[PDB]
Parts: C-alpha cells; structure tokens; sequence
RNA sequence: GACCGAUAGUGAACCAGUACCGUGAGGGAAAGGUGAAAAGCACCCCGGAAGGGGAGUGAAAGAGAUCCUGAAACCGUGUGCCUACAAGUAGUCAGAGCCCGUUAACGGGUGAUGGCGUGCCUUUUGUAGAAUGAACCGGCGAGUUACGAUCUCGUGCAAGGUU
RNA sequence: UAUCCUUGGGAGUCAGACUGCGAGUGAUAUCCGUAGUCGAAAGGGAAACAGCCCAGACCGCCAGCUAAGGUCCCAAAG
RNA sequence: AACAGUGGUAGGAGAGCGUUCUAAGGGCUGUGAAGCCAGACCGGAAGGACUGGUGGAGCGCUUAGAAGUGAGAAUGCCGGU
C-alpha cells in the first residue's frame, strides 16, 4: 500500500537559459522536469511537475546542416493546402514557437498532457515578468 | 408427463442482469447484449489482475531512480551496490521509504556508495 | 403427430420457405416424438421369483413381526370385533391378514379398516408383505404356504 | 393534498405533455390563466381536470383557494385503438389511435 | 434512403430539446375580466384595459 | 517500525497497529514471533546484512478466515470454449504488540 | 390413467366448421377466472357527458365489469453523484473527491484522471470484415418407440438354462 | 529412459496454410524430400500484422531471477 | 506423506446440478402456501438458503422409479411494444 497524491503538493519555479544549448538535448530535460519525474512523489494519474521558464529562446543552436534542411509543415485541410516553413525562418521570425513545439512533442497525449504543457513559459530574450513567484536557477544536469 | 418449464429462465436470467448493474444505456436493460458483456468482462478482469503485478514494480523503479538520482547516484548502480554490499534483501515496494523518511533512504544509498567504490 | 393434425396438406402461402401451417416450430403444429400406447411389463425366472417370496418371508421372522395365532373365527361380521381383536393384540399400524381358504365374516368385518388387508394363502406376494408392517396369519396358512413352498 | 384524475382521454400522449410541463409547479390561479390562453387540443380538458381538483380541495377536506399550488402533474399512456389504412398497390398500413390519462395533486403551500 | 441503424434512448431525447412551447403573454384584467392577452380584448366582455367592445 | 519477512513477501510493522498476512497454521489466540528482521527504524538505525541479529518480533491470533469471492470467468471467441470456477484466499489477522529489537 | 390443464388437450372448454377469404371445389381463426353472497357503490361535490373525490357494502374497493395473481420489453414523475477543450465494441485494473450505513463484512452508490482493450453465432487453410443470421422482450420449438443383430455391467441356476 | 504388443467396444478425419533447409520449372517472372508453427495456443518482441523470434495460461499475492529485445523524452532500464 | 502433473477444436471416458409425475416416513401452512419484487449471505460450477413487501390456498424434505428434461441464434411460429 504505497501512498499516491492528491492536491496536497507544491509546484517550484525555475529558470533555464537557452543559449548555447542544442534543441533536442534541452527539450528532453526540460519535458522530463515538466512531467515531474525528478521527484520521489511521482504519480502517473496526477499533475506533479514544476513550472519552466526559458529565457534568451532566440540563441538556440543545431548541428549539422538541418538550420537550412529542417522544415516545419502543417495542413489546412483543405485541398492541395500543405504551408512550409524552414528552421531558419523559424528561428528568426517565431522562436518561441519552435521550442514549443519541441517539447510538446515530447509529453504524453491526453488530457493530463495538454495540461501538463500549460506550465511552460517561453520568452525570446533575456527578461520575464515573472518577479512575485520567485523563481529559482536550475543548470541542466544531463 | 410434460414439463412445462416455467419459473427456471427467468430466475437464471435475472442473475445476468443483477451482475450488469452500472452499465451504459441498454447494455443494463436487454439481456442478450448484457450476457455479450458480463462474458467479455470475465477475462478482462483475468488479464489485469497479471498485469497489476506488473505496474506496480514500474512505479516503485520510478520513484527509487529519483531518489536515487537526488543523492549522486543512478538506479542500477545503486542496485548494484546492494546486491554487492551484502544483500540486504528489500524489495522495491519496501525501497519505496523514500517518500515517508527519506533519512533512511540516504543510509541505505552511503552504505551502497561505500561498498561500490 | 405432423400427420394427423387437422389440415395443412399445402404450402401456406424474402420469408422463410415454409412447408406447411403444421409444422413442429407453428404455433399448433405437430408434436414431435413424444408419448405413445405402450405396455411396461416383463417377467422374470421362476426360481428369482420364489427366493424373492422367501426373503420377504424370512425377513419379518428375522424381527419377529410375524405373529402366528391358533386360529381366526368370526360368528358376526360386526366391524366392533375386528378392532377389538387388533386392540387385543400389539397391531396399531397397518398389518396384513392371511387365513386359509377363504372367510366371509373375517374379510367383510375388516374390510373397511383403513389399514388392513385381507388375502388367502395363495394370493401372497412380496410387495403387499413388504408394505404392511405386521403379518398376522393362520397356522393352517402356515402349513398350506409351507407346503407349497 | 387533493387528486383529480382523467382516464382514457382521446388524446393521444406526448402532445398533452406538452402544455403540461407549462403549469407544473405554478400557482393555481396562475395556471388557470396560462391555460385559458394557449391555442391547443389538450388545454380544456387540463383546465378541467384541474377545476376538479380544487372543487375537491375545498368541499371534502375543507382547504382554501387562493394558497394552493400544483404539486405533482403528469400524463400517463392507456390502452391503444388500432386501425388499418389502404395504401398504394393493395397493401395496408397500421394506424395507433392512443389515449392517456391525466393526473393533478394540488397542496397547501 | 432507410436508416442504417436504431437511435438509442439518449440521441432522441438529446434532440428533442427544443421542442417546447412558450409561456403567453400576460396582462391584466380589463374592466374585472380575467387575465386578459396582451394588445387584445377581456376574456370577460371583449374589454380593452376596461374598455370593452363586442 | 521495523521490515519483517513473511508469507514470501516483506512488509512493515509498528506496535500496536493490525495486518493480514499469509495463513501461519496457527490456532487462534497463541503468539507467533517473526525471526527475519530486516530494518530497524527510529532514533538508532541497524542495516543487517542478510538480517538484523538477534531481533524477534512478536505478534499475538485472533482471526483466521477467507477473503471476498473472485469468480474466475474464461472464454475463447467462435470455438465453444468457457471455464467458471470461483476462489476465495484464506488469511489470518495479527497485531503487533513488541518489536523487541 | 406414474395422460393435457387454456400457444397444451379435438380446429372448436366461450353461441366454431362460426367470423373471414374464394365465382367454385375448398381454406379456416382469435377469444376461460369479481366476490362465500350482488350485499354491483343510496346520498353530497366538480364535470354537457365520460371520468373522478368523499360517504356506504365487504375480510380485501390497490377485487368496481377484459374484475385472482400481474414478470420482461416500452412510457413517465422526484431525487443522491457526475457532465459544455472533448476522439469513444463504454468495459476492466489503479484512483482523489462527494453522499450513505449492510445477511459488519480487510462495507454500499457515483466517479475527475492513468494503463489496456477491433461484439455473439455459423463456415473456412485463414474473418474486425466490406463473408451469413438476429429491431427488442415473452412463450412454443430438434437424438424417441417397436422389432432384430452384437458387446459391457448386474443377478438366478449351472452340464444344464428356460417357457 | 518408460514405452511397447494381441483382442474386443466407440469415433472423427480423406488430397490444409505459411516459413527455413536440399534437388527439377513458368521466364529458378510451381513441384518433391526434410524440419517447424498455425489449424486446435494465450503471454513477451517485431509500430499495427493466423504461419517470423522467445516461450506452453489449475487459481490467488502491491515478492524475486532471467530469455528474445532494449536503457535521451513519449515509455521501465547506461 | 513424498514425489509428479493439470492450454485445447472434432472426438472417447468419468463425476455431478436443476424441472414435472408416482411409491413410504416425516412435517410445514389462514399466527399466511405456491408465484412475483428487493437485499451488502453460502458452495469449485451447474446452483442453494435467510430476512422484508405483495399475494390469498396449496407446497416441500430423505430414498428409489419413469420422462413431452434445461433455449441466444433455424431470412424459426404466435403475441406485445
């Protein structure tokens, strides 16, 4: 008879930076901080997580040559409707865009994910409005 | 003589129906679909009580990985380093102190570090 | 039966090819199988027969429920009598007569008891003796029945 | 509490139920007054019963008007009259001619 | 066209919404009528906010 | 608070608290002392290795008896194949009164 | 009578070879039950009437004329829990919160969330099928009897057995 | 290692499917021999996938060790 | 006790549960039987009790015997919806 939770916890504030950093080996960590798996009170059925804020979006890093072969589609829904977009104009247009999707990708499906994906704050630059919860530093450990 | 057979069906199908209470719409009501449901849901409950054996050890490695990895160490270095440092037999249900004193925990894992270097 | 139900005889009229109104699945159609006249009896060996007299015989012995008298008169066939005579005796269950011969007065005065029965040395059989508890008998029945046996 | 009931009513359910569901729950002047002014099959023969009912609450238990509500109302089905109608192509068509009964409890509120 | 399959319970109740009637419109008396309609004659003696006709 | 092995499994005990356990053939009323102790909790800590040497833990019967019906029901699509049979697994109760390590 | 008991038993327990169908030969149904006794609801109220509410008879009126009992399908009224960001052979295992309190039992109802999960029968080498069948509920509906042949088991007698 | 014979009582089945391994064809774009599985077999891996790989379900447990396959996040483990 | 075993279609073998009628003994009902309704009880399955409501006069237990012997499917038949 393990104990699970309900309701009787508290969620944290952190505060990565993204510069330097490449896409993929970030957004593992940072879906893995968000499903709430660093601590020992996890619990599938239940919200455990924290809330993330990233902060300089703009100056993430790929390698290889996918910034100008990486290509981003969607589909309208309508007929011969198929928009492109390259990692380039992502990057420089909607940056915060990209590392949403990322992430997004990265968390279960169901309504426990999408709940989930709503404590992720992403803001292009270095400067968050975010003063009264306080939040606190956080280095990548992987 | 004859046997009419009355007053044997209806008190066999109405136990069918008693084991189909809180089902959705006419599945609790005709007694055809009822008997389809009541049978499908004999070996839904065969097949999960095997599969609850199984869930829960994954959630109990899930919770002594962390716990393991908010001290220094990972999970399978940290089983090793009991199934060296004599055994102390604990299963992961048992390990699970984790989350009720974690003081205890700490002991456990300086033991395993101790014997693993 | 199918055929001896009144009518049918032709086809009744995307359904089922039905054949006939009588039919065993129709509402008053045929009945299929089901009982008919017969006679249960058979008969078994002669000497299975006389052992199986023999043991019933010897059963009552066995117990003593068998209670052998000088023998049985009756002047009137007065109903009165009878049972005064089984109240005479320890018989307050159902009990079987035997005399030898037959008696008028005796079969006629105990007639009416609803649980005595009255039957000649040659008319004995092993369900009656083993129904009855107690078994009343003359010894001339005795002698007659040993004789024949 | 006082009850008025209708039995076998030609008409058929589900159009009684209708103007029923306005006057549940109301006071009895006011129900009287909506009844009197929708244009449908089923509103005299309501405003009848429930004339009955207030008739009954004051003569034999002794109530008074003008404090009673409709505490319970519905509308029941009863037994079916079944025609047949020629159709197209020497064929026939079975025709459902239903009835209901009617039930009004009145109380003192 | 004929329908591939029954409507259940739930479905004809669902749709059967809003399929009601509405209250009237209610004014009142004219001359001591009785609860008259509105922009019309007393149910009494075809009377108009007490002015009656026919 | 101790972590005693019974029954094939491992559970955890403080005084005074009540537990189902595997049936010990034990008649209802004596006292039962459970040898393999694992940990030790509270104030001083002990880790034995195998076992925590010298400590017994003594529990007290006062019920045996059957858990709820399972009613196990299989079946095998369009090959005419079923199989019912019902269960009900025997425990017996025990509360602890002494951890005495 | 180790025969039936109103879908059974004659087609027919009831104004039955009737109603109905066909030019005609001919085919051929459905339909039993108030109460021991009519003592079958005088009288009052709403209502055109039908139908109700009192009073009365009666052991029972929830036995009031298709009238003993009154199941299921189907139609409603009130209420405890849940439900308007959600993808579904809807069930099963885990599980908060809320409401109750039983043939006292490691209790009952509801259920946010997580995992798994392509109905039943028939046939085929193979079916989730876009291969067949069933709108739902209820009743009826399929390995028997007679005479012969051979084998197993049981009992009686035994170089004899048996009508 | 425990299967084998003879007699007697009952059957059902009657020219199945796919995948490896060795010979002969359409046009090596079906044939025979041999072994396995499905038919009559659930569980784990091949994303889903009767015939491929591992392995044979009397029932219960919130105990442990492994096979094929795996250990950044979906999803347990470098 | 100690060992060993328990997937399964067509099939072969064995042990059992229920319904109506008959035979003997034993006994329950107007202080409420058969039937119907509800419930959190008992057996390894087919199944069996115990309480409360309705119902208003017939039913069951132990041992044997005889069968018009158990229904989810036949584009089954009749009726109701």
């Amino acid at each position: 008879t393990p104990m699970a939770n309900a309701s009787t916890i508290e969620r944290k504030w952190l505060v990565v930076d993204a510069a330097g950093k490449t896409l993929g080996r970030l957004s593992s960590e940072v879906a893995a901080i968000l499903r709430g798996k660093h601590k020992p009170t996890y619990t599938p059925h239940v919200d455990t997580g924290d809330h993330v804020i990233i902060i300089n979006a703009e100056k993430i890093e790929l390698t290889g040559k996918k910034l100008t072969d990486k290509i981003y589609y969607r589909h309208t829904q309508h007929p011969g409707g198929l928009k492109s977009r390259t990692a380039l104009e992502m990057r420089t247009n909607y940056p915060e865009k990209m590392l949403e999707l990322a992430i997004k990708g990265m968390l279960p499906k169901g309504s426990l994910g999408r709940q989930m994906f709503k404590k992720l704050n992403v803001y292009r630059g270095s400067e968050h409005p975010h003063e009264a919860q306080k939040p606190e530093v956080y280095e990548l450990r992987g | 003589p004859r046997v009419k057979g009355g007053t044997v069906t209806r008190k066999r199908r109405k136990k069918v129906l008693k084991l189909a209470k809180g089902y959705f719409g006419s599945k609790h009501t005709l007694y055809k679909v009822a008997n389809q449901q009541v049978m499908k849901s004999g070996n839904y409950a065969f097949r999960d009580r095997r599969q609850k054996k199984r869930d829960f050890r994954k959630l109990w490695i899930t919770r002594i990985n962390a716990a393991a990895r908010m001290n220094g160490l990972s999970y399978s270095r940290l089983m090793h380093g009991l199934k060296l440092s004599g055994i102390e037999v604990n299963r992961k249900m048992l390990a699970d102190l984790a989350v009720n004193d974690l003081t205890a925990f700490n002991q456990l894992a300086d033991a395993a570090k101790a014997q693993l270097n | 039966n199918r055929s001896e139900v009144r009518g049918g005889g032709r086809k009744p009229w995307g359904r089922a090819r039905q054949g006939s109104i009588r039919s065993p699945q129709w509402r008053g159609g045929g009945v299929v199988f089901g009982p008919t006249p017969r006679s249960y009896s058979y008969k078994l060996p002669k000497k299975v027969r006389r052992l199986a007299i023999k043991s019933v015989l010897s059963s009552k012995v066995i117990d003593n429920n068998i209670i052998v008298l000088e023998d049985l008169t009756l002047d009137t066939a007065k109903t009165k009598e009878m049972a005064a005579i089984l109240k005479g005796l320890s018989v307050e269950k159902k009990a079987l007569i035997v005399t030898a011969d037959a008696n008028e007065a005796v079969a006629l005065s105990a007639r009416n008891i609803p649980g005595v029965t009255v039957v000649e040395a040659n008319g004995i059989n092993v369900l009656d003796v083993v129904n009855h508890e107690k078994l009343l008998i003359t010894k001339a029945a005795v002698e007659k029945v040993e004789e024949v046996l | 509490q006082a009850k008025a009931v209708a039995r076998t009513v030609r008409i058929a359910p589900r159009k009684a139920r209708l103007v029923m569901d306005l006057i549940r729950g109301k006071q009895v002047g006011e129900a009287v007054s909506i009844l009197n002014l929708t244009p449908r099959a089923a509103s005299p023969i309501i405003e009848k019963v429930l004339k009955s009912a207030i008739a009954n609450a004051e003569h034999n238990y002794e109530m008074d008007a003008n404090n009673l509500v409709i505490s319970q109302a519905f509308v029941d089905e009863g037994p079916t009259l079944k025609r047949f109608r020629p159709r197209a192509m020497g064929r026939a068509s079975q025709i459902n001619k239903r009835t209901s009964h009617i039930t009004i409890v009145v109380s003192e509120k | 066209a004929v329908p591939f399959r029954r409507t259940s319970k739930m479905k004809k109740r669902l749709r059967r919404t809003h399929f009601k009637l509405n209250v009237p419109g209610m004014t009142e008396c004219p001359s001591c009528g009785e609860m008259k309609l509105s922009h019309r004659v007393c149910k009494a003696c075809g009377s108009y906010n007490g002015k009656d006709i026919n | 608070y101790a972590i005693i092995k019974t029954g094939g499994k491992q559970i955890k005990v403080e005084e005074g608290q009540t537990v189902y356990i595997e049936k010990l053939a034990a008649e209802a009323g004596e006292t039962v002392t459970f040898e393999d102790v694992l940990f030790v909790g509270g104030d001083n800590v002990k880790v034995g290795n195998p076992t925590v040497e010298g400590a017994t833990v003594t529990a007290k019967v006062e019920k045996q008896g059957r858990a709820k019906k399972i009613t196990v029901f299989r079946y095998k699509p369009k090959k005419n194949v079923h199989k019912k049979q019902g269960h009900r697994q025997p425990y017996t109760k025990v509360t602890i009164e002494k951890i005495n390590a």
